């Protein structure tokens, strides 16, 4: 499992950040598309012999929201690194005409137009 | 009916 807490990692709120967690992450994570997401893939109870070979870093949505509920991040980037890890894993390990690569896509395309509203310059925040 | 029985159906 992925980690989501480390004192040794720099990791902070931003206004980019924030705006990831309390709009974007709320509304993919109740989004009807994200149930398959919302927790890791288990490859024993699942069959999947083969699927940590094909995919070297597994990701979900609910390590992104436990990643942003800690402060794991230390700028959006990461975040979106993260969401895009998690639908390109969708992508590698099933083929292009399967159900599921078409509810990843349509995630991945809700995903990037509410970040294109996301506050353009990023910028640390500290008061609480 | 489970999250894992359509986990399972929707993966394979
Ligand atoms: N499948």
């Amino acid at each position: 499992g992925s980690e989501v807490s480390n004192p040794k990692k720099p990791g902070r709120v931003t206004n980019q950040l924030q705006y990831l967690h309390k709009v974007v992450m709320k509304a993919l994570w109740k989004h009807q598309f994200a149930w398959p997401f919302r927790q890791p893939v288990d490859a024993v109870k699942l069959g999947l012999p083969d699927y940590h070979k094909i995919i070297k870093q597994p990701m979900d949505m609910g390590t992104i929201k436990r990643r942003l509920e800690n402060n794991y991040y230390w700028a959006a980037s990461e975040c979106m690194q993260d969401f895009n890890t998690m639908f390109t894993n969708c992508y590698i390990y099933n083929k292009p005409t399967d159900d599921i690569v078409l509810m990843a896509q349509t995630l991945e395309k809700i995903f990037l137009q509410k970040v294109a509203s996301m506050p353009q310059e990023e910028q640390e925040l500290v008061v609480t | 009916w489970s999250w894992l029985c359509k986990k399972y159906n929707l993966i394979h």
